[PDB]
């Protein structure tokens, strides 16, 4: 986590005008989740403001709002079971600063969510 | 063509308000549900608990 410039995630199977994709964003106000559909760039930067992410809306099945996620390690965990996808959280601070420590962590559920979408690719935004 | 709505026309030609509902069978987990019951509690009895 450290110094970041992390946080966005772009989820889907197509790329060009078929089927939804996901779409998670930390802003310190609201943990969205969009399945709306868009289209997008290569390295879209926002914040410091330019928004230029999507390019167009067509029809979309759902809207979340919730609570934002917050030597530490951010680690998640996600994984889709017939149509409901989850999503999991840990933050631990460490000693060690080379990489991952030895120890035990579970990993408490945080969201339970009945799309329904197959989904084949990902991809992460700064 | 355009509807001829007058206060003083015949009430087979009155306007009426028509909205249908219909619901989808189920193919996918289910979004749509209503209150069941809203019983209260007991304790230290024998009693049959849902
Ligand atoms: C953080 O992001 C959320 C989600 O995008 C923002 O929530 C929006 O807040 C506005 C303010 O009225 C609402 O009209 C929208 O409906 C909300 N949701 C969306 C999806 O836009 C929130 O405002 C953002 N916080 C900051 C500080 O920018
Ligand atoms: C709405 O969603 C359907 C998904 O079946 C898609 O085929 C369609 O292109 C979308 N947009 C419109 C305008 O119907
Ligand atoms: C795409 O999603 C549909 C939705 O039910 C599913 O039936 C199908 O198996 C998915 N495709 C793949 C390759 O998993």
């Amino acid at each position: 986590e450290k110094s970041n410039i992390i946080r966005g995630w772009i989820f889907g199977t197509t790329l060009d005008s078929k089927t939804q994709s996901l779409l998670i964003v930390n802003n310190a106000t609201n943990v969205v989740i969009k399945v709306c559909e868009f289209q997008f760039c290569n390295d879209p930067f926002l914040g410091v403001s330019e928004f230029r992410v999507y390019s167009s809306a067509n029809n979309c099945t759902f809207e979340y709002v919730s609570q934002p996620f917050l030597k530490n390690l951010r680690e998640f965990v996600f994984k889709n079971i017939d149509g409901y996808f989850k999503i999991y959280s840990k933050h631990t601070p460490i000693n060690l600063v080379r990489d991952l420590p030895q120890g035990f962590s579970a990993l408490e559920p945080l969201v339970d969510l009945p799309i329904g979408i197959n989904i084949t690719r990902f991809q992460t935004l700064l | 063509q355009s509807y001829g709505f007058q206060p003083t026309y015949g009430v087979g030609y009155q306007p009426y308000r028509v909205v249908v509902l219909s619901f989808e069978l189920l193919h996918a987990p289910a979004t749509v549900c209503g209150p069941k019951k809203s019983t209260n509690l007991v304790k230290n009895k024998c009693v049959n608990f849902n």
